[PDB]
DNA sequence: GTATGAAAAAAAAAATCGCATCCCGGTGCCGAGGCCGCTCAATTGGTCGTAGACAGCTCTAGCACCGCTTAAACGCACGTACGCGCTGT
């Protein structure tokens, strides 16, 4: 019964959608979510399909980097399993909160 | 040569506020930088909200967009209300 | 509830490309707060745009506008 | 003076003039200094109130410095305002992360 | 054409217009758009070169956006100017932190 | 419709120049396109801020000069400032 | 004789220095690097003796910012030893260096 | 060689009221890097201001402008 | 492989001590607060032109329909590497 070892296959999965520049959030649950943040600042808004993708774009590009951020605070750690308190720390130094 | 300042209005304004408290030169100064810096930072937004819309002209409306856009909430509120007011009390007054 | 629509494997994705071998369960939550706050605090001026624009409907320049205030410029939108 | 009419301390005048000569639009609508002036005033006001007060705490009738930062980087909001700005004379509010305390 | 008297492709033209349309200055020295219009051209330029061959690399006669990110970023100094900048279908660079790598 | 100016021509004469036999996606043009406005707009914004600051009414290519100087890296900004003076000598003389 | 373990006088200093606001590199040094920095761009320049203090400020501001943020980095490690690497990775992050 | 002058107790200092309470002695060198690069990447900028003002003499406000252009804005000077 | 009970070891607690910050008054000076002349920039109010305010036409493209095919998402559990905490140089 064939298995590859813890870890294997997520180093395998960064090759792959390191290489790819293809959007990594299904469009429709993310077209939702903005329309669902928008209702919060008014009613019955309408967006301009490339809008929503606009916004999808920065998201992504946005969180890849604060991983990237994130990913070498846990490393400073002596840790390979990034975690919040990792996240939290970038953020702290990137001057997004307090 | 003259060089003109904020200083006279922050110390009517501080009397205002604090009566009977006084302000450092090296503090006045600060103040004085403060105010200048967000002045750009408005006008500049303002001039920007203009030149998105084909507009020529910066009304009271455009500052309003800037403020909200460069003020946190409850800061906003009242820097929107305390802007609000000044417009109607002159349009009033003539 | 449409947070819960950044699927776990989604996010995954993300931190793949970010060159994360390991993940937390913790995070996924985490993630989900800090992309709602991102989302947030973008689309408030996206819109506060529109709005001063009279407008019904957000153009992808309100957006980009938007962006470029919070100091993460985008091009390939028309900046 | 204009100033006078909106009921405010700050220069109308001067605002309206720095706006057309500031090279910031072709056109500038006689309400937007009047507004802008007011702002500006409320916002030094809720500084120098918030400084008067630590001023106050420090049994000094003069604000220096130290009192604006500390005012300003107490308050949340002023704080994000003035996120990468530098006050000279500002030091730093005291903050010793737990984990340096001894025992 | 005043873009074939400075031996230029960009429209030398059409950046002085911008200029005095743009709320920069009241006056805007002839010189300045050319000077402008070369620079523009020169980065322009500097880049597509880079993109360009990014795209060989790839075996591809089309420059997508990838190749542009994959250019920008790999060139030190066009990143430092490019840092706050966000390229739409950029994807990252393959970097993979050594320590993640096994034994 | 609506007559929105670009600067994509200009981007494929010059991509010609650089790499004859290669074209580019519409997706990549409008980057580009982003590109320029953006640094367009960073320089007039420290030229009418270097005239501001020394009470000039008039922006010449001295001051678009300076600010390159300031918002380039160092090899770009000499290599930038040097085609700049280069097309002013060039365009003067041109008559 | 009297002595204080490791550290306490330390946390002493810190309380000390936090509470003042008086600039904390000695004036001349500091103006003697700025000009010998200055000589590189341009000779025989000079400085309003305010342009220098001005200069000084964001240095000692810039500098302890930096050591707060690099303070936390070590932290993150369980260490309370600031060293390069703390440094190094708070610059990262900053978006400082590479 | 003046960036000696940055002598070890002073940056301590510097490091106390950024909160530290333990110093490895290679920060001492690498601070005189970062504190050199810093002034190196203003002063430039700073000096580049006063050659366009055809000055000889760098002013406070040609440093404030430039720290502005740095993102690293510093009030007390004017501007 | 898991609950009894008494000497190693490791931490708490409490009396000398001495050391360094905190609060009082008392001394000196220095730069904040208000007086003058002086100027520049604000008010006043008409001269003129243009922005935008206003109502309407084009068409755009953003919202809702459908039902199939599909990969992605959800979930389980099995077991190995990654964490985490202890000790000791
Ligand atoms: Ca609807
Ligand atoms: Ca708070």
């Amino acid at each position: 019964p064939h298995r590859y070892r813890p870890g294997t296959v997520a180093l395998r999965e960064i090759r792959r959608y390191q290489k790819s520049t293809e959007l990594l959030i299904r469009k429709l649950p993310f077209q939702r979510l903005v329309r669902e943040i928008a209702q919060d600042f008014k009613t019955d808004l309408r967006f301009q399909s490339s809008a929503v993708m606009a916004l999808q774009e920065a998201c992504e590009a946005y969180l890849v980097g604060l991983f990237e951020d994130t990913n070498l605070c846990a490393i400073h750690a002596k840790r390979v399993t990034i975690m919040p308190k990792d996240i939290q720390l970038a953020r702290r130094i990137r001057g997004e909160r307090a | 040569s003259r060089k003109e300042s904020y200083s006279i209005y922050v110390y009517k304004v501080l009397k205002q506020v604090h009566p009977d408290t006084g302000i450092s030169s090296k503090a006045m100064g600060i103040m004085n930088s403060f105010v200048n810096d967000i002045f750009e930072r408005i006008a500049g937004e303002a001039s920007r909200l203009a030149h998105y819309n084909k507009r020529s002209t910066i009304t009271s409306r455009e500052i309003q967009t800037a403020v909200r856009l460069l003020l946190p909430g409850e800061l906003a509120k009242h820097a929107v209300s305390e802007g609000t007011k000044a417009v109607t009390k002159y349009t009033s007054a003539k | 509830d449409n947070i819960q629509g950044i699927t776990k494997p989604a996010i995954r994705r993300l931190a793949r490309r970010g060159g994360v071998k390991r993940i937390s369960g913790l995070i996924y939550e985490e993630t989900r707060g800090v992309l709602k706050v991102f989302l947030e605090n973008v689309i408030r001026d996206a819109v506060t745009y529109t709005e001063h624009a009279k407008r019904k409907t957000v153009t992808a320049m309100d957006v980009v506008y938007a962006l470029k205030r919070q100091g993460r410029t985008l091009y390939g939108f028309g900046g | 003076t204009r100033s006078s009419r909106a009921g405010l301390q700050f220069p109308v005048g001067r605002v309206h003039r720095l706006l057309r000569k500031g090279n910031y639009s072709e056109r500038v609508g006689a309400g937007a200094p009047v507004y802008l002036a007011a702002v500006l005033e409320y916002l030094t006001a809720e500084i120098l109130e918030l400084a008067g007060n630590a001023a106050r705490d420090n049994k000094k009738t003069r604000i220096i410095p130290r009192h604006l930062q500390l005012a300003i980087r107490n308050d949340e909001e002023l704080n994000k305002l003035l996120g990468r700005v530098t006050i000279a004379q500002g030091g730093v509010l005291p903050n010793i992360q737990a984990v340096l305390l001894p025992k």
